[PDB]
């Protein structure tokens, strides 16, 4: 945990609650998910095509923060000396 | 085996046991195509004993038919709609004539109409 | 023909009732049929209870096989290669107030004994 | 049997009923009969979507009155055509239209 | 004979092994999938040299 | 409050006077008047006047009447309740008994003395013996069994009042006593134990019920139950909470279990009214309980419960009626078929029997709900006892309708326009107290 | 505008059934129809307004509904995105059902009486989900309930139906009595019944256990699943709308809007209840049963993901959208069959020439049950399987039952179009009209439109998985169709006998439950109240 | 099958009453009752 330091915030309360964002999802990604919000909101049916940009931003910073989670555990782990 | 299978004669009981098993052979089947090869089976299969005179040997495989036949009995019996056990059986049944209908009800003694506390 | 097909009119009551023919739901129409469906008479498919217990038997221990070993022979740690998921400060002590939440299950975490506390929470209200 | 005298006020059989289904005639339900199809249906039915449409303005207007939207919309909405009490709307980053 | 007139490749051997292989399979590995896909995630990131160094060499 | 007295007073007093032959409708003109002059004593009824709306005093403490809340409630109910009765009646004799019945029964509730109200409830315990034992169609065994759970019950109350009124020196509600005393409370309490039939002590209703005629059984389950809880609201928890307290326990065990089996015994009956008779039973213990826990959602929701019982059983009771003048039955198995045969009649008979399940938008549902969240705020267990039960109710129900629902019929057994013209005012109101305005 | 659906449903609801005699089968045909298309109007300018563009609205009817001391409730509808999305749905599955009952109950007594039931019970449904309070929800359930009862009952003179509502409504009976109880502990310790201030970080066990209790009742759960199966015996109508919407959804949509669930619980009894309804379906020889249990199936996928992550909630409620409009499809094209052969069995079904619609209709909405790629149904469903990786048991059990779920939808796909014809040779025959063609355009409409606007915003966001991981779904549908194409043996004869008699539940209630129940009722009365304290 | 007249916008078939509501009669003559 100590060794993999948090990303920095770059979404601030503010702005998570203008765009309306659900406190699960403020999780080091918001301001991610709020670009792609917004452009699924804006085209409502036509998102998939149109909104992959925002979509493949988001996926891709969610993956490293899996990557993050995953070195926390196996540190953890380490520490506990189960591996 | 039921009693009412129990009392019939030899003759009615293994008519009744192949009629039993070619119903059931439809019920286990999925389609058609599967009834025809199950039930020239199931016609080789009573032939061949068809000729045993021994009496205890008949007695013998006609009871372990029956209880082959009340094991295998399905859950759903595949019965024609329009009969009993079928699902537009009673939907909208027939009506009778003769039916009793009162005119004018409330036009009968309408002031007297009422119960009334009779005493001695 | 959905309208205006025969039907079979159940005979006339002629011999003395039995004290319970309530269970029978006669409505005039030849098959009648018991109050609950398989109280009494023919069962469907020839399967008795007896039989259908020791069906269960044979499927259950199946069944909770999978269950049995994430609930009770794994732990937290070993459960998933990953932690949960990682929140700001603020965020995650809100998240973490939740007993049906997904967040207490954070061994990384300082404050894992108290959530795990926090999970298994009250039966039943104390006042 | 010789029909009684009252048959002759009561309806015949419609259309829609099939010809060996026999039902009493007498029988008054208000949902109606065993096959309907009354005469003067049309004009019936006019009146009920007058009706529906009288009624639906006067739920249209109740809800108006009562319908309270307390936050911004993300975007444009029909009620701004109909309701004044939409607030005007502000998008996702904040900026107000 | 399962769909002589429409679909009569059931009927083939050949058909019925690939589908029972493909049942084989697909179930077995939706068991023993847990263990696997949870190796390939650990070692995803335990022999990643930026986030373990150590285990790398 | 004195012009429904008045009223009250006369409706006896016109039959002396009637030529014979216009009794009905006289009796009918008399019903409606006592009902206006009850909205009259409703619109003379300040809410500002927390404690008594209205009390008048005829010289003694004897002629001491009043309205409250509970009594204002039954008043009305009763003057709704009673042009029904009336016209479902016929005969001089009939309605000389129902008339004296009425004016005994709608005396007793505006009445704030213990003694007054003893003499004025139980004046109508012979009428009741000649009423459910008529020649044709009343049964002896019903009469004898009401009229002596009546006298044993009334007995009690009698002397519980007797010393109140010995110790104190008065047994108008008016004056503030309280009493610690067992013996007491359970005189007074024995008599609400009887006429709110309660295990086991119920035994003498279904049976008055049957052999009653449609008037009377509309009568007594409408508003003659209802007494009880005047009774209890008026001259009991006022004096005798301390051991409604102290039993609490013993009460609640003693409303649950009469729950429970009159539930379980309305499962083995075989006759329309029976069922009916039994519902009464199992209703009554909620209203009992929530009672007896003194506390506001518990008086409120008990007092409106026994108005939406008051509407919902003198319908299912006059549909009832109406069904056994066509067939003669009342055999759930003779009678088939009703579905296809009497849409009207069946129409009102499932919504009076949904009404019956306390369903949402009838009176039931908000009175059940009050009554619940009262015993909810004693005991969560206790709220929860009762609302597992209910579903005793629905098996009962269910089959009942399943049976009347469908068959083969040969016979056009529909109601007239007598008939809806009597049901009309009890869906209205039925309707309008489901909506909330009750 | 909100207001307006439920007017038109309600409207209608009386038109037809209060005033048919006027209005005619004719007029109902009309009425219904229009009123639908009325509400499915304002259903789509509502779900623009709220989902779309982020605009929930409160409309408070009338105040102090119940006023008795503290307690205090009111009649007012919050239209929030779950209630829009679900609002959308039943009304556009509702519309579908009635232009389908124009010509499906032609040949019934009262169609105007069935007309209005409909029109009563969308009213109710749209209720329920529109509540803003706990006591309009109960309302809603309520009347959905008392609807069922009598719609499943409508053919009077068969004891099976009368017993299949009278079943319904015993079962409906505890889960709302379980919900009650749930209400007044959400009320008593809350202060209130408004789901706003309803919000309980931590709540006990106790109210946990009532609230999973009222909700298995309507979303047919294991040990409370029997009544569905029975339910077949009314008209099919009735079936695609209790089983697509109405009736099996009401259970997850109270589950979602008050996330008072527990995870251990919900994990079991889903994937329990997946593999349960899975493996009856297999037995099941009625076209409308298998049908039926492959909704109890699905209801299993959407209560067993809300235990996998905290999207869970948002996960059911996508495919509960997406499985609406396949289930409904696949009831109607059901029935349709059934009308056009005068036949209920799957043996009896075979090739024979048709609509191209109807054909097309019923292969689209088994594929989306099954699972194919890039379909509604598969995005709702991946989205479940894929994130249930992590609850070891509820992922091998949920995967388990997509196998089976895929082998019977292709068993019963190949016997109704690729087999040979199976029925007798006699003239049959059911033509359709141009309303039951916009019916199917209409279900297939919204399928179509579900791939284009999807079932939940995180449905397309990266689950981290392996590809063999992620990809598993689609081998195991495979395998199962390619095994159910083959129509081979799969069970011994002594579990096909267990299955076809649904695990013996209901034998179970009557040799045992039943026969205590009417013990009680013989203490209760004959030995006691009748026979000791009875005078001679 | 079908409608009357094949037109779904045709005069209803059925001319008199579908019942008699509450049992009675019509006076022949349009007698008030
Ligand atoms: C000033 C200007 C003028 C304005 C007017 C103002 C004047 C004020 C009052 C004047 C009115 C006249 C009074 C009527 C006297 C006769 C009444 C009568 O005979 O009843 C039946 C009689 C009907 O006669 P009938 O049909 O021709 O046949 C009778 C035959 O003679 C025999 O027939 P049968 O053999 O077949 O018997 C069958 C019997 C079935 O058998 C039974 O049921 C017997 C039951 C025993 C009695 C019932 C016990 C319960 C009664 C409760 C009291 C009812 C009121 C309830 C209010 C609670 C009060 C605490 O059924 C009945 O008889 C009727 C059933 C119900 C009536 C019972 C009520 C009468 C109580 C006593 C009557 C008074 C007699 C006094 C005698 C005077 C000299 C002899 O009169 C009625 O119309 C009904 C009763 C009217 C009751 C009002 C009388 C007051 C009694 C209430 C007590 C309160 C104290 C008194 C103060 C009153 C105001 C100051
Ligand atoms: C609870 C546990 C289970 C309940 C029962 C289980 C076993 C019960 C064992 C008892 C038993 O077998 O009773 C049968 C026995 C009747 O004999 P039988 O074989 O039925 O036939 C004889 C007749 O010829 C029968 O001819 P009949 O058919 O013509 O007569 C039938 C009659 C026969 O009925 C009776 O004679 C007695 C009826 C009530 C008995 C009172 C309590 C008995 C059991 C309570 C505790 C049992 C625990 C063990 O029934 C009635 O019609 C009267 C009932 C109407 C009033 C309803 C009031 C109910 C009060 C309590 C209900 C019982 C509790 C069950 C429900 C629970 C609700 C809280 O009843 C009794 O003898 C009573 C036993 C105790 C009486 C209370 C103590 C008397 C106080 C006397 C003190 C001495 C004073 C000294 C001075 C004397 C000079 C004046
Ligand atoms: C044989 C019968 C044939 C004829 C059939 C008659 C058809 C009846 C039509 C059904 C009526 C539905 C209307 C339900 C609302 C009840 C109307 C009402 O109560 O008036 C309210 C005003 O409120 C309204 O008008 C409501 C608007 C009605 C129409 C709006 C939408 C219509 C859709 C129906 C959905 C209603 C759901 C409500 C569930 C509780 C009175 O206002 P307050 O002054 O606040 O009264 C105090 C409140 N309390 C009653 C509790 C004492
Ligand atoms: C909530 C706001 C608005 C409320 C509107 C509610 C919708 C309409 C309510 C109308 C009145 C409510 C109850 C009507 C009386 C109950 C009887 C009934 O509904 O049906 C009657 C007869 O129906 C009628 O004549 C009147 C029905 C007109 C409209 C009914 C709509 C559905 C009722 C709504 C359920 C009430 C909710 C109560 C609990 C919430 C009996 O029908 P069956 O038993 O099925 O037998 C008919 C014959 N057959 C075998 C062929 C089926
Ligand atoms: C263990 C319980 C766990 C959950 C409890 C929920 C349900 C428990 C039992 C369900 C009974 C409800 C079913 C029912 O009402 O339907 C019966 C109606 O049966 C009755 O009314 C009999 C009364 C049964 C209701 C209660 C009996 C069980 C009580 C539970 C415990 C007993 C006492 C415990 C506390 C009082 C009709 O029978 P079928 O033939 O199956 O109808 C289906 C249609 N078809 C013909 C096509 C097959
Ligand atoms: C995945 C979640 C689990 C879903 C369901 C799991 C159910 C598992 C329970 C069954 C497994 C254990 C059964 C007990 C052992 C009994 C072994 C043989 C049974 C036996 O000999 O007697 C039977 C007793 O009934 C009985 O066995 C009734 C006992 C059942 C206990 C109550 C549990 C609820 C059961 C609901 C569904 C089960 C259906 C089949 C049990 C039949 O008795 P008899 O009628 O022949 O006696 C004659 C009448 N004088
Ligand atoms: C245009 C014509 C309309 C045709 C049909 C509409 C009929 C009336 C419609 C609206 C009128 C509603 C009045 C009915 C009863 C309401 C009584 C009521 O709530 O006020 C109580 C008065 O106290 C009292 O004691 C009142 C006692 C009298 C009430 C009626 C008693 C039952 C009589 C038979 C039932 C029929 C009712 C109709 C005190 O209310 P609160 O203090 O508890 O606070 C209120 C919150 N709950
Ligand atoms: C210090 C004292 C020590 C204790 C000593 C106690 C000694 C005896 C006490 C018993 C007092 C109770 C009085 C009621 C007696 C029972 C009824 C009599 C039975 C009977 O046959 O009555 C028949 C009809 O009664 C019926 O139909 C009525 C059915 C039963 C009535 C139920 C009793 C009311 C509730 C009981 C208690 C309630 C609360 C207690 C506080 C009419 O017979 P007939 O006219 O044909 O005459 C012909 C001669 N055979
Ligand atoms: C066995 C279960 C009890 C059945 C009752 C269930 C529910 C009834 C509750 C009614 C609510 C108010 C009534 C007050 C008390 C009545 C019964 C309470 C239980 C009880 O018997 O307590 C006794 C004291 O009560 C007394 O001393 C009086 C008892 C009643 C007298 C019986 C007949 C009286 C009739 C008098 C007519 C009017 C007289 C007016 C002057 C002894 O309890 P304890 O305190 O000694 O504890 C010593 C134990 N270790």
């Amino acid at each position: 945990a100590d060794r993999f330091p948090p990303p920095k915030m770059v979404a601030t309360q503010e702005e998570m609650d203008n765009a309306d964002i659900p406190y699960k999802y403020r999780d080091y990604c918001a301001h991610l998910i709020i670009d792609f919000k917004e452009c699924r909101y804006g085209h409502p049916l036509t998102w998939r095509i149109n909104c992959a940009h925002e979509l493949h931003h988001y996926n891709k910073c969610s993956y490293i923060e899996f990557k993050r989670r995953v070195a926390i555990a196996i540190e953890e782990k380490k520490r506990r000396g189960l591996m | 085996a039921s009693e009412a299978v129990l009392r019939l004669p030899h003759k009615l009981r293994v008519m009744r046991m192949y009629r039993t098993g070619l119903k059931e052979i439809v019920n286990w089947s999925y389609g058609r195509h599967e009834f025809y090869p199950r039930a020239n089976a199931l016609r080789m299969e009573f032939e061949a004993n068809k000729e045993l005179s021994d009496r205890e040997q008949i007695r013998k495989l006609v009871l372990h038919g029956e209880d082959l036949l009340a094991r295998f009995r399905h859950w759903e019996p595949t019965i024609r709609s329009e009969f009993v056990g079928g699902t537009v059986y009673g939907v909208w049944p027939q009506h009778c004539k003769d039916v009793k209908f009162v005119p004018n009800p409330a036009y009968i003694d309408e002031f007297k109409q009422g119960d009334t506390v009779l005493l001695y | 023909a959905g309208a205006g097909g025969p039907v079979k009119l159940s005979p006339p009551v002629d011999k003395p009732l039995p004290y319970n023919y309530d269970f029978w739901m006669d409505n005039g129409i030849y098959p009648g049929q018991p109050i609950y469906d398989g109280m009494f008479g023919s069962m469907v498919g020839n399967m008795s209870l007896e039989y259908m217990a020791k069906g269960w038997l044979v499927l259950l221990p199946i069944l909770s096989a999978p269950f049995v070993y994430e609930h009770c022979i794994a732990d937290d740690v070993t459960r998933n290669p990953f932690v949960p998921r990682q929140y700001p400060s603020e965020v995650r002590e809100f998240l973490a107030l939740f007993k049906n939440g997904f967040v207490l299950n954070d061994y990384s975490q300082p404050d894992y004994e108290e959530m795990k506390r926090r999970q298994s929470g009250l039966l039943t209200p104390i006042y | 049997v010789p029909e009684p005298p009252y048959a002759k006020y009561l309806a015949n059989k419609s259309h829609y009923c099939p010809p060996d289904f026999h039902y009493s005639r007498e029988i008054y339900a208000p949902y109606g009969g065993y096959f309907n199809d009354p005469k003067g249906w049309r004009t019936n039915t006019a009146i009920a979507t007058l009706v529906m449409l009288a009624g639906a303005y006067a739920v249209f207007c109740f809800g108006n009155a009562r319908e309270e939207r307390l936050r911004a919309p993300k975007g444009w909405i029909p009620s701004q055509l109909w309701n004044d009490n939409v607030p005007t709307p502000v998008d996702y980053r904040g900026k107000v239209l | 004979t399962v769909m002589a007139t429409s679909l009569p490749i059931v009927n083939h051997p050949a058909f019925l092994f690939v589908a029972g292989a493909l049942t084989g399979f697909s179930l077995t590995y939706a068991i023993t999938s847990h263990y696997v896909g949870r190796k390939e995630i650990e070692n995803l990131v335990k022999f990643d040299p930026r986030y373990f160094p150590e285990y790398t060499k | 409050m004195s012009l429904y007295l008045f009223m009250l007073f006369l409706q006896p007093l016109s039959l002396s006077f009637v030529s014979r032959s216009f009794s009905k409708i006289s009796s009918l003109m008399m019903s409606f008047a006592t009902l206006w002059s009850a909205v009259y004593m409703w619109f003379t009824s300040n809410g500002a006047n927390q404690t008594f709306y209205q009390v008048v005093s005829w010289g003694s403490d004897w002629s001491t009447f009043g309205v409250c809340y509970t009594s204002l409630y039954i008043s009305l109910l009763c003057a709704f309740i009673f042009p029904i009765c009336v016209i479902l009646v016929q005969g001089y004799r009939a309605l000389s008994i129902l008339i004296c019945i009425q004016t005994a029964v709608s005396l007793s509730i505006v009445s704030l003395h213990m003694l007054a109200f003893y003499a004025l409830f139980e004046s109508s315990l012979l009428l009741f013996f000649i009423l459910i034992g008529r020649r044709k169609y009343g049964s002896l065994s019903a009469a004898y069994n009401i009229s002596i759970y009546t006298f044993i019950s009334a007995l009690g109350f009698l002397i519980s009042a007797f010393w109140l009124n010995w110790s104190f020196g008065s047994v108008c509600a008016l004056l503030p006593n309280e009493e610690a005393n067992s013996f007491v409370a359970f005189g007074i309490f024995i008599l609400l134990w009887v006429k709110a039939p309660l295990v086991p002590f119920h035994l003498w209703l279904p049976e008055a019920h049957v052999y009653a005629p449609t008037a009377g059984s509309v009568l007594l389950a409408g508003v003659l139950l209802k007494i009880s809880i005047v009774g209890l609201h008026v001259f009991f928890l006022p004096i005798c909470a301390s051991s409604i307290v102290k039993a609490f326990p013993l009460i609640l065990s003693i409303c649950l279990g009469s729950f429970i089996f009159s539930s379980f015994s309305t499962l083995k009956q075989i006759d329309l009214k029976k069922i009916v008779a039994y519902s009464s039973i199992s209703h009554m213990a909620i209203v009992f309980l929530s009672s007896a826990t003194n506390s506001g959602l518990g008086i409120q929701g008990a007092v409106l419960y026994c108005i939406a019982h008051g509407l919902i059983s003198p319908g299912l009771f006059l549909l009832v009626g109406i069904l056994y003048k066509n067939t003669n039955t009342k055999l759930v198995f003779y009678l088939r078929g009703l579905s296809q045969q009497a849409p009207v009649w069946w129409s009102v008979w499932v919504f009076f029997m949904l009404g019956n399940l306390a369903f949402p938008l009838f009176p039931n549902f908000i009175a059940e709900v009050v009554c619940l969240s009262a015993l909810f705020k004693n005991h969560e267990l206790y709220a929860y006892a009762f609302i597992f039960f209910s579903f005793v109710g629905t098996v009962y129900s269910s089959t009942v309708l399943g049976r009347l629902k469908g068959g083969v019929s040969s016979q056009c057994v529909d109601a007239s326009r007598l008939d809806v013209i009597s049901w009309n005012p009890l869906v209205l109101a039925t309707v309008v107290t489901g909506i909330g305005y009750m | 505008m909100f207001l307006l659906a439920v007017y038109f449903l309600f409207f209608s609801a009386i038109a037809n059934g209060f005033f048919g005699r006027y209005l005619g089968v004719r007029g109902s045909q009309l009425l219904g129809p229009s009123a639908l298309f009325l509400a499915l109007l304002c259903s789509g300018t509502i779900f623009y307004e709220v989902c779309i563009q982020g605009c929930s609205t409160n409309i408070k009817l009338f105040e102090n509904f119940v006023y008795s001391n503290e307690l205090n409730v009111s009649a007012s509808f919050l239209y929030d995105p779950l209630a829009a999305t679900m609002t959308l749905t039943v009304v556009w599955i509702s519309c579908a059902v009635h232009a389908y009952q124009n010509l499906y109950m032609r040949g019934d007594g009262s169609q105007t009486l069935f007309t209005s039931y409909l029109s009563a019970f969308t009213g109710f449904m749209l209720i329920l989900v529109a509540g803003q309070n706990l006591v309009m929800l109960f309302i809603g359930w309520e009347g959905i309930g008392v609807c069922s009862y009598l719609l499943i009952g409508y053919y009077g003179s068969r004891v099976s139906a009368v017993k299949s509502a009278n079943k319904s409504l015993i079962v409906n009976k505890i889960s709302d009595g379980f919900l009650l109880g749930s209400m007044l502990y959400l009320w008593f310790y809350t202060g209130s019944f408004s789901y706003c201030s309803l919000a309980t970080f931590q709540i006990p066990d106790v109210v946990s256990i009532l609230v999973l209790l009222g909700a298995i009742g309507k979303s047919s759960q294991l040990f409370f699943h029997v009544w569905l199966a029975d339910a077949m015996e009314g008209p099919t109508p009735v079936s695609a709308l209790i089983h697509a919407a109405t009736l099996v959804t009401a259970g997850i949509y109270v589950l979602c809007k008050l996330n008072l669930h527990s995870q251990s619980a919900v994990g079991i009894l889903g994937a329990a209840t997946a593999l349960m309804g899975g493996l009856f379906g297999l037995a099941a020889n009625d076209l409308k049963r298998v049908i039926a249990f492959s909704t109890c199936s699905q209801l299993g996928y959407m209560m067993a993901v809300l235990s996998t992550c905290d999207d869970g909630a948002d996960f059911a409620m996508g495919h509960l959208v997406s499985h609406a409009g396949f289930k409904a499809t696949l009831f109607l094209s059901a029935g349709l069959s059934i009308a056009k052969e005068n036949n209920n069995f799957l043996n009896r079904y075979g090739s024979r020439q048709g609509s191209p619609t109807l054909s097309f209709a019923t292969t689209i909405a088994s594929l989306n049950l099954l699972g194919f790629p890039e379909l509604g149904g598969f995005y709702s469903k991946e989205s479940i399987l894929n994130n249930a990786y992590i609850n070891q048991g509820v992922s091998i059990i949920l995967t388990l039952a997509t196998f089976l779920t895929a082998f019977y939808t292709s068993k019963v796909l190949a016997q109704l179009y690729l087999f040979p014809y199976g029925n007798g040779r006699q003239q049959k025959s059911f033509d359709i009209d141009a309303t039951t063609l916009i019916c199917f355009g209409l279900l297939l409409s919204e399928m179509l439109l579900r791939i284009f606007t999807g079932s939940s915003l995180s449905q397309n966001m990266t689950t981290n998985l392996p590809a063999h991981i992620k990809n598993l779904p689609f081998w195991v549908a495979l395998s199962g169709a390619l095994s159910g194409l083959a129509t081979t043996n799969l069970f011994s004869s002594n579990f096909m006998r267990f299955f076809g008699n649904r695990g013996g539940f209901d034998v179970f209630y009557a040799r045992k439950c039943s026969n205590v129940f009417y013990h009680n009722a013989y203490v209760s009365y004959t030995l006691l109240d009748r026979g000791f304290l009875k005078l001679y | 099958s079908g409608h009357p007249n094949g037109s779904f916008w045709s005069e209803g078939t059925q001319v008199g009453l579908n019942g008699f509501k509450y049992g009675e009669i019509p006076l022949p003559n349009g007698q008030p009752r």
